[PDB]
């Protein structure tokens, strides 16, 4: 009730 | 192959020559893999989509099979335009296919282009759900133990499946959560820092949501490997154990309770200290939540020795996790008996709450002064409403509170009025 919800790990990636 | 033009290319994939397709094929993958400006659009514009995935299935050439699964994972890894060509050109179910090549280079080039699909976002991710991508993925971990796998291709799995459960609005079915959630169990203790990382973002994702999905979660019993993981020395695994650890004491009193039970609070006091500002954020935030429980849970808060360092972010810290500190105490305030809040006014939080309503942010301003106003009420009780008087105009917090009564903001200025017509 009194709570409240919401470096990271890359979506895509390319191979260089 | 090295630099070929996009017209030659071309004119090698529409020869007749197998040999030469293949030539021209891994001429696209490295034009494709090069660091500056690859000329995706330019590869799409020429048609050679359905072309690369027609080589997909050409099971009697493994290298132009491998040559065009990194083209286009690489087409893959673009945009949301770019993504979608690759897709529409009917890639995915090729390369779930190619998930049983027994050449492992092949297979985990169709791990990773799977991947960079599901990361474009939900339709995407729900879409390779759909072909049948999550039961021969699984199949590839379903081994004794981990560590005979490549380290590289387990990281690259680990990453898939962790953005098949990545995003929201839907969030990924939940026949699917639940068909993963026990690799992703195994893969939490598995001793290789980027799978550690990338299994902890998974699960970060899957508890970011309401309570039914926290659920799932907890129930499998991770919770302690996850505060584990939050004592870790490496940054990249602390960062997402402490964002699952914040969504989990987002959900109910009880599975707030296990995260207490687990330990965590005894890291706490390295988190909210820790140099990297947006561990001090979260860590802040995850606290505000855990303030907003039961008293017992308080109690917790309070016995760990964590009080002193709420007010040491309330003092001292980026604006962001200032605030975080500010909710942290409202919730404890609102929550707490009269002899946490008395203790809490001990540890010295006055002061920096007073010193706050200098801030340019009306948000915070509401919150500090709501959680003076029950550190009053607490006083009222005790009646002793006098001595916390005296404290807030001693260290300068009653010239702030009487400016706020010429605050724009409606809601600031009215609690403020109450306040100084109430106590002062």
């Amino acid at each position: 009730e009194s709570k409240r919800v919401n470096d990271s790990s890359p979506a895509k990636k390319t191979r260089r | 192959t090295v630099n070929w033009s996009v017209e030659d290319i071309v004119k090698g994939i529409n020869s007749n020559n197998l040999e030469s397709q293949l030539q021209a094929t891994q001429a696209a993958r490295k034009l494709l893999s090069r660091e500056k400006q690859p000329p995706i659009d330019n590869i799409i514009r020429a048609g050679l989509i359905p072309k690369f995935v027609s080589f997909l299935g050409k099971t009697d050439c493994s290298p132009i099979q491998f040559e065009s699964a990194w083209a286009l994972t690489n087409i893959a890894s673009g945009t949301s335009e770019q993504t979608k060509a690759v897709v529409d050109g009917g890639a995915i179910p090729a390369f779930i296919s190619l998930l049983a090549s027994p050449h492992a280079h092949i297979s985990e080039q169709a791990v990773w282009a799977l991947g960079n699909i599901a990361g474009d976002g939900s339709a995407f991710r729900d879409l390779v759900i759909k072909h049948g991508a999550i039961d021969p993925l699984l199949a590839l971990l379903a081994v004794p133990d981990l560590s005979t796998l490549a380290c590289g291709y387990l990281r690259n799995l680990t990453w898939t499946l962790s953005n098949l459960c990545r995003n929201k609005n839907p969030a990924p079915p939940l026949d699917a959560v639940e068909q993963i959630l026990p690799t992703l169990v195994r893969l939490l203790h598995h001793n290789d820092p980027e799978v550690l990382a990338d299994s902890c973002w998974a699960i970060s994702y899957l508890t970011d949501g309401p309570n039914e999905r926290i659920e799932m979660v907890v129930k499998k019993g991770v919770v302690p490997q996850l505060v584990k993981l939050l004592g870790a020395t490496e940054l990249p695994i602390v960062t997402p154990a402490l964002r699952a650890i914040g969504n989990i004491v987002t959900g109910t009193d009880e599975q707030t309770q296990k995260v207490i039970d687990a330990g965590a609070l005894a890291v706490f006091p390295s988190l909210l200290t820790n140099p990297k500002t947006n561990i001090q954020k979260e860590a802040t935030w995850t606290m505000s939540n855990i303030t907003a429980g039961r008293q017992d849970q308080i109690q917790q808060v309070v016995n760990h020795g964590l009080v002193p360092f709420l007010v040491g972010v309330l003092s001292k810290a980026d604006f962001k996790t200032q605030k975080e500190a500010a909710w942290a105490i409202t919730n404890y305030t609102s929550g707490g008996t009269v002899e946490q809040i008395v203790y809490l006014v001990h540890c010295g939080i006055i002061e920096p709450l007073m010193n706050l309503l200098s801030a340019k942010d009306t948000k915070i301003i509401q919150v500090i002064l709501d959680a003076i106003s029950n550190i009053f009420q607490a006083a009222e009780k005790l009646g002793e409403t006098e001595k916390l008087s005296i404290m807030i105009e001693e260290c300068g917090g009653l010239d702030k509170i009487e400016a706020l009564q010429r605050h724009e903001n409606e809601s600031v200025y009215k609690a403020s009025l109450n306040l100084i017509e109430k106590y002062f």
